[PDB]
């Protein structure tokens, strides 16, 4: 069963290095051709570099002079080191097999956030509740989970017992550099007197919790 | 004068299915009971000969081939078959008259960090005619671009490897396999049943 | 380079109905010694790498369902799905392996066809926490609506606002095959404060005419 596992990666500021590996199985590195690929967040598939079993490789003109490739046979494993880095080589990288018609077997891909950002908590405001809802209609509600760094952030509602109606959107990355989300749901106008809800925000990067009661606003 | 099977079936060491091994056995007597009768086997079809008569019959002269494939791989071991193996590594002809035999050899030829020693060639630029063995390593010519015997974009090493590890699925493990041809010319026969 | 083109960016098909993606490259993948196209799809779902779909144009790598097939020579490509199933909502991406460098095309996303849905508009101020930061966040919430086109603008003293919204949608929803979008207007404490009348203005093919939905800054919303 050919296969490959990815390591390495992570945050690094514009200039630095970086060290991504990935180890093979059921098929022998040095006797094949193996691709980078990277994809940007949002974007498509761009390769990086190939290289071949005897050791030498060819790099895309994005990359060159920049990453270099290096092989462990023993431990069957592609190391492609990145110098130099910039903003713009923030992507999830993937390594795999230049087959003879095509790439067909992936590494299940490595995050690399290139970014002088420094890692920070959300700030959580609440999306309260109009207080001019239709009576019978529908209202809306959210949490607005705000600068913070790097992904991802989640958001429970009620400690999960309400899912139906929610929406976490897919956060934006702000001209900061901090990210920023918001998670939304429809409740029933009748539900906001008798209704509490609390969204629940997680940012294990910087180790932060935070509740967040959201209720119709005073006048 | 046994017919020497035991150097065959229980060697220590196979060879690579691209560079499989061939003996050529001649004036003896086989004892084929001590192997159809035998329950280490997985695999014993035979062709052209009923397996459970082998010592009634003569042949003028026996081969055994012998080699390591994957589980999955041993259906390609049969005239007709199409696969890398049966087209690029073993080819047995139409006409076969024979026994192909083979066993699980996970205990003896998978390691921990994987075997990479066992080899089938991948590229050829034509099949194998029945019973040939290549053991050349040109570069392959997968693509547009000659390759001038040296590695580049679709220009491939011709053989690879399976590394085989101990915990594979029973039909990503090693399998060892004999191949008997029973041959019969017109001259005496020298390998004859008990 | 051999330069891969996708068309269309985005196509939505009935479930059971037959998807068709077509792509072409700048110049052919025809080897003319072998009669190979050296051309492969491939499909993506979030969070996963590329799975290989089709090789040689139309070759189908194993375990790919029937309705899926391949087609085309040269320069121009089409992959076909004869049956939609729900599990076929990814992105399909066409690759030349030709010559270096190895290009792909800029990717079809496949999504599902359903009935025209107006989007429930919504929009919240910002709140007193936030304001004692120094920023604003004014957020228009459209909400479950078909297709995923819309047109939100913001207005502040019933002037047009650009250039200080950001957008952010979900991907089409599992059960009812909707989308929801949220866009945010930033501004300064001070810039929020000088203005009274904030409003939402949303265009959509399910909305016979505009939707507009607004506060004044400091009266009950
Ligand atoms: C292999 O060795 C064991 C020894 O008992 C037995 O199966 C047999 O004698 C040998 N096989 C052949 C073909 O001689």
């Amino acid at each position: 069963q050919v296969q490959l596992v990815q390591s390495g990666g992570g945050l690094i500021q514009p200039g630095g290095s970086l060290r991504l590996s990935c180890a093979a199985s059921g098929f022998t590195v040095s006797l094949s051709h193996m691709n980078w690929v990277r994809q940007a967040p949002g974007k498509g598939l761009e390769w990086v570099s190939i290289t071949y079993g005897d050791g030498n490789s060819d790099y895309a003109d994005s990359v060159k002079g920049r990453f270099t490739i290096s092989r462990d046979n023993s431990k069957n494993t592609l190391y492609l080191q990145m110098n130099s880095l910039r903003a713009e080589d923030t992507a999830v990288y993937y390594c795999a097999r230049e087959y003879y018609y095509g790439m067909d077997v992936w590494g299940q891909g490595t995050t690399v956030t290139v970014s002088s950002a420094s890692t920070k908590g959300p700030s959580v405001f609440p999306l309260a509740p109009s207080s001019k809802s239709t009576s019978g209609g529908t209202a809306a509600l959210g949490c607005l989970v705000k600068d913070y760094f790097p992904e991802p952030v989640t958001v429970s509602w009620n400690s999960g017992a309400l899912t139906s109606g929610v929406h976490t959107f897919p956060a934006v990355l702000q001209s900061s550099g901090l990210y920023s989300l918001s998670s939304v749901v429809t409740v029933p106008s009748s539900s906001l007197g008798t209704q509490t809800y609390i969204c629940n925000v997680n940012h294990k990067p910087s180790n932060t919790k935070v509740d967040k009661k959201v209720e119709p606003k005073s006048c | 004068n046994l017919c020497p099977f035991g150097e065959v079936f229980n060697a220590t060491r196979f060879a690579s299915v691209y560079a499989w091994n061939r003996k050529r056995i001649s004036n003896c007597v086989a004892d084929y009971s001590v192997l159809y009768n035998s329950a280490s086997f997985s695999t014993f079809k035979c062709y052209g000969v009923s397996p459970t008569k082998l010592n009634d019959l003569c042949f003028t002269n026996v081969y055994a081939d012998s080699f390591v494939i994957r589980g999955d791989e041993v259906r390609q071991i049969a005239p007709g078959q199409t696969g890398k193996i049966a087209d690029y590594n073993y080819k047995l002809p139409d006409d076969f008259t024979g026994c192909v035999i083979a066993w699980n050899s996970n205990n003896l030829d998978s390691k921990v960090g994987g075997n990479y020693n066992y080899l089938y060639r991948l590229f050829r630029k034509s099949n194998l005619k029945p019973f040939e063995r290549d053991i050349s390593t040109e570069i392959y010519q997968a693509g547009s671009t000659p390759c001038n015997g040296v590695e580049g974009f679709n220009c491939y090493f011709p053989l690879q490897s399976y590394g085989f590890q101990p915990t594979n699925g029973v039909g990503y493990q090693p399998y060892r396999v004999v191949v008997l041809s029973f041959e019969l010319l017109h001259a005496p026969a020298t390998v004859c049943g008990p | 380079d051999i330069v891969m083109t996708q068309s269309p960016d985005s196509l939505a098909v009935s479930l059971g109905e037959r998807a068709t993606i077509n792509c072409k490259s700048s110049q052919s993948v025809l080897y003319s010694s072998n009669n190979k196209n050296y051309l492969a799809w491939y499909q993506q779902k979030p969070g996963q790498p590329p799975k290989l779909l089709i090789y040689w144009a139309s070759t189908r790598e194993s375990g790919v369902p029937d309705r899926f097939s391949g087609s085309g020579s040269g320069t121009d490509f089409t992959l076909t799905i004869s049956s939609l199933q729900a599990e076929d909502v990814a992105v399909y991406y066409c690759q030349q392996y030709y010559s270096l460098p190895l290009t792909f095309g800029g990717g079809t996303k496949l999504e599902i066809k359903r009935t025209v849905a107006a989007p429930s508009v919504f929009i919240f101020p910002p709140s007193d926490e936030q304001l004692k930061s120094g920023t604003a966040s004014v957020v228009c919430l459209l909400n479950n609506f078909y297709p995923r086109e819309a047109k939100v603008q913001w207005k502040v003293d019933n002037a047009l606002q650009s250039g200080n919204s950001q957008e952010s949608v979900t991907e089409q929803d599992s059960k009812d095959s909707t989308y929801s979008l949220s866009s945010t207007l930033t501004l300064s404490k001070a810039d929020y404060e000088k203005h009274k009348v904030y409003a939402c203005e949303v265009t959509h093919q399910g909305l016979s005419s505009p939707v507009t939905k607004s506060f004044n800054r400091g009266e009950c919303s």
